[PDB]
RNA sequence: GCUCAACGGAUAAAAGGUACUCCGGGGAUAACAGGCUGAUACCGCCCAAGAGUUCAUAUCGACGGCGGUGUUUGGCACCUCGAUGUCGGCUCAUCACAUCCUGGGGCUGAAGUAGGUCCCAAGGGUAUGGCUGUUCGCCAUUUAAAGUGGUACGCGAGCUGGGUUUAGAACGUCGUGAGACAGUUCGGUCCCUAUCUGCCGUGGGCGCUGGAGAACUGAGGGGGGCUGCUCCUAGUACGAGAGGACCGGAGUGGACGCAUCACUGGUGUUCGGGUUGUCAUGCCAAUGGCACUGCCCGGUAGCUAAAUGCGGAAGAGAUAAGUGCUGAAAGCAUCUAAGCACGAAACUUGCCCCGAGAUGAGUUCUCCCUGACCCUUUAAGGGUCCUGAAGGAACGUUGAAGACGACGACGUUGAUAGGCCGGGUGUGUAAGCGCAGCGAUGCGUUGAGCUAACCGGUACUAAUGAACCGUGAGGCUUAACCU
RNA sequence: AAUUCCUUGUCGGGUAAGUUCCGACCUGCACGAAUGGCGUAAUGAUGGCCAGGCUGUCUCCACCCGAGACUCAGUGAAAU
RNA sequence: ACACAGGUGGUCAGGUAGAGAAUACCAAGGCGCUUGAGAGAACUCGGGUGAAGGAACUAGGCAAAAUGGUGCCGUAACUUCGGGAGAAGGCACGCUGAUAUGUAGGUGAGGUCCCUCGCGGAUGGAGCUGAAAUCAGUCGAAGAUACCAGCUGGCUGCAACU
RNA sequence: GCUCGCCGGAAGACCAAGGGUUCCUGUCCAACGUUAAUCGGGGCAGGGUGAGUCGACCCCUAAGGCGAGGCCGAAAGGCG
RNA sequence: AGGACCGAACCGACUAAUGUUGAAAAAUUAGCGGAUGACUUGUGGCUGGGGGUGAAAGGCCAAUCAAACCGGGAGAUAGCU
């Protein structure tokens, strides 16, 4: 069992993971800091990362992509144009992760999941 | 693979499409048959043209299988059939004049050259 | 095939002494103010290991 | 005067059946199992009418006798009727030895090879196909064997449920008949919240005593144990010959057991591409979601067997049966008594793995610590301050390490996990632009485009000072040395 | 034989073999004409015996997915 | 007994695809739960993948997988002549062109016509709508592309068939 | 608030039986919904149910029940 | 035309599996099947204890039934426990 297999199974269906973290990637684009479980913040970094570094080249061939899961009207001009600058053209580490504490009145790990540079 | 209760066509010359295989011998424990090794069989269909009678029990070896011939390099040479030929139980050898097989490299190291060699497939 | 005759309350008390639950004592405190944190997580004042996380 | 004769007589008046029932009582009473016994059963010994062309006793035995066994077929009615699942089928154990095979060899109507028979021995081994409820039986082919027995003739808080042994049906028979039947078939349930003893992995204490760290002893346990095929010695021994062996000298196989993923297959729902229905980005293109991973077609890394590599060692010690030396009891004789020597697949090591709770608590090396005060008063006990080494714990990043724990890598004295960069394996030449062809479609730019695990490169993201536990040379003695 | 012990009668066919299957036979211990007799097709929630495709039933499973076994928190049993 | 995987009367069912009330994406409409977090081992339950072999498994192909659409072809024994029969055994299927640049099927102006006037009547065939099918050529592993969707043959006890 | 997902002959819309204050705003969080609860068909208040024509009634009456005068029966009860 | 071939709504028990201290007083998941009839069904009636109802199992008769359920004779009787 599982002898190659790094991915974690986690908790519920593999569909509802999905569709969880693609919502949460489009969330964490927004308010650019997200609370959420140790497992979920880390979790969201699995093929968002690929994302950010598919949003870095600003050609009409390149244009056509990271458009088939997460959607927003308030990111259309940053694609292509901001995220190269601000987080892609990093070259990796475009996230960072810190466990806060626990959660309310329950035993499980909380933390924040933010992106590697801030606006100014 | 070839084993207890399955039906092949023979290389042997005037031979139905239809003889069965009753047992895979070697005396211990066995599953499946092997190529240049001997087999126990029955004839299911007999043509009038060829030399065994229906319901017959017989010697066999495996000729061809499609699991193919492999030991030495890894590197198979493989066949679309799977055939064995019929053996005398008491005189030995071949009992056929003609043999439908590729007689490869294990096949010439039993005692059967003589009876064997028409046609060299490989 | 039933539990017959209680069990010793030694040995309950003894099945119960296995215990990992600690008192979490000394706690932790930022490199620049005395406030107390378990040893991988931020203060409830947003300070963290001398650098400052969370703004006000 | 009532064969009321069921006679000591239950009423001018009373017969059968229940497996369709059913009630109180029970191993007091049977059945499937536990005990007792061993006539019966199988075997041996004393003994011998005879067979064995001779000869009773190699081998076999009528007669009479005396045992070996627990063990069956019966006898028997103790403990069991407030309820021990029975036969067969599957799946899987433990002990005997009365040995089928495997090692040993004796006697012989044993030259030799064999056959017949005998007993030291239970360490290893002891098929498969068809018919039946099925054992029991029969048949075909395999085998070093196709051993026997105990364990409720072993494994239903085991799997199966065809027979027997449920309600209903259906045939043959007996009876006046309900019923009955050494007459028989079709459909017919198999329960279980694991407490305790046990078993199999794994945490945490107490202990060897001043505290820590690294590693290794071997009192003892387990594992292992047989075997098929072929060839040399050798056509050697024995024997005209026919025929044909021990002795030791190698190679090669199966069940079965182990390991790795390299080959060959398989799978591989983090992936490349085609496609039918449709929705979505205005619409078209391009592209994605759904319809079982829609349908698939495929597959890296990984894992796996059906793939490949390997496997039950060599050696040493000591024995039993058995063969002997030297020899007294028995002036001879004698494997035994004193004293010496050999021997089996057994027995014990060696092999392989565990293993000091081996409380009988093993052993070496390395690391560290050289502080005071008070009380009862004392070689005992309690308290106070000062501030602490060696080491551990905490925390990550996460693992080739996991159910929880326990354990690995390392943490900027940074490649621990990921992203990114250069490339692999695997898919298949797209998009955009134009061209040929009513067009499907094909062509060039193009080995296009696409990427995760594999290989190499890179601090781009992330990985606390160190708190806390731990303190101050650690009780007595036998013997020697240093001071 | 929905009727038959020994019986898998006894013979033939199918089969490596076949108490099953198919077909005969008579010697039915005991079928028999309305307590009916005998036969015929589609057909049968019918039973027995074979052939072919297809196939993880099986050689023998090996790896996945969705849900339980685990663990922590919240609320916290029963039979005995 | 419960805010319980259950039981329960009448009326309604659009688009795209499709014969369709099957079946999917969908429409209008609705809901995201009266324990949550996580994990992941022997084992338990169902689904998915299936090499070479295949009914050997089993009491039994049970269960499971394959077949599956319909136009044109081609069909045994037996039979109550109906049936057996979709026997058995075969071809074709996208797209485009060419068949019939769209046939069959349904529907159809004015004019000719007959009158009574007139929501005229009736005769007809310009027009409209529109199957299922064929052949060539090119493309794929695969065109009844998904869901949906018949295992085939033979002996036989017994029972009419529903 | 933005975004995602599933059902879509239902996981939608309307009507009825049967139930019964459940509707709405205004608050409350002891107990209840085997939790969190700020939510609530829960606690506790306050507001809400406007008809000539809608469903019932109207008028007739099937199955059936009742049943005079009359009959059967102690009678409960029953026939017609 | 049809006690006709397949088949929605409608019906429904045969195999298999899950469930079996359950969601459960009998369901769930998949399939095969009944669907103009000797059928099915909405609504209200009628059939009762040795009586009903049954193409008939002593099956069904509100979970019960070789004789239902409740209340009484009844604290019946037990050479027994």
């Amino acid at each position: 069992m599982r002898h190659r297999k790094s991915g974690r199974q986690l908790n519920r269906n593999s569909s509802h993971r999905q569709a969880m973290f693609r919502n949460m990637a489009g969330s964490l684009v927004r308010h650019e800091i997200i609370k959420t479980t140790l497992p979920k913040a880390k979790e969201l970094r699995r093929v968002v990362e690929p994302l950010i570094t598919l949003a870095k080249t600003d050609s009409v061939a390149n244009r056509r992509l990271a458009f088939a899961r997460t959607r927003d009207n308030e990111i259309v001009a940053k694609l292509f144009n901001e995220l190269g600058p601000r987080f892609a053209s990093r070259a990796g580490g475009y996230t960072r992760i810190l466990k806060c504490g626990f959660r309310a009145g329950d035993n499980a790990p909380m933390a924040y999941i933010e992106l590697v540079d801030r606006s100014e | 693979m070839i084993q207890e209760q399955t039906m092949l066509n023979v290389a042997d010359n005037s031979g139905a499409r239809r003889v069965m295989c009753i047992k895979v011998l070697g005396g211990s424990h066995r599953r499946y048959a092997g190529v240049g090794d001997i087999i126990k069989i029955t004839i299911k269909e007999a043509i009038p043209r060829g030399k065994v009678k229906k319901g017959d029990v017989l010697k066999a070896v495996v000729v061809r299988t499609k699991k193919g011939v492999r030991r030495p390099d890894g590197s198979v040479i493989r066949f679309d059939g799977n055939a064995c030929v019929l053996l005398n139980n008491n005189s030995e050898q071949p009992i056929g004049t003609r043999i439908f097989g590729p007689v490869t490299r294990e096949l010439r190291s039993e005692k059967f050259m003589k009876i064997i060699s028409l046609a060299p497939e490989v | 095939a039933v539990q017959q005759n209680k069990p010793t309350r030694s040995k309950r008390g003894m099945r119960r002494s296995h215990d990992a639950l600690t008192a979490v004592t000394s706690l932790s405190v930022d490199k620049t103010s005395g406030e107390k944190h378990l040893r991988h997580h931020i203060t409830a004042d947003g300070y963290y290991r001398g650098r400052k996380v969370i703004a006000k």
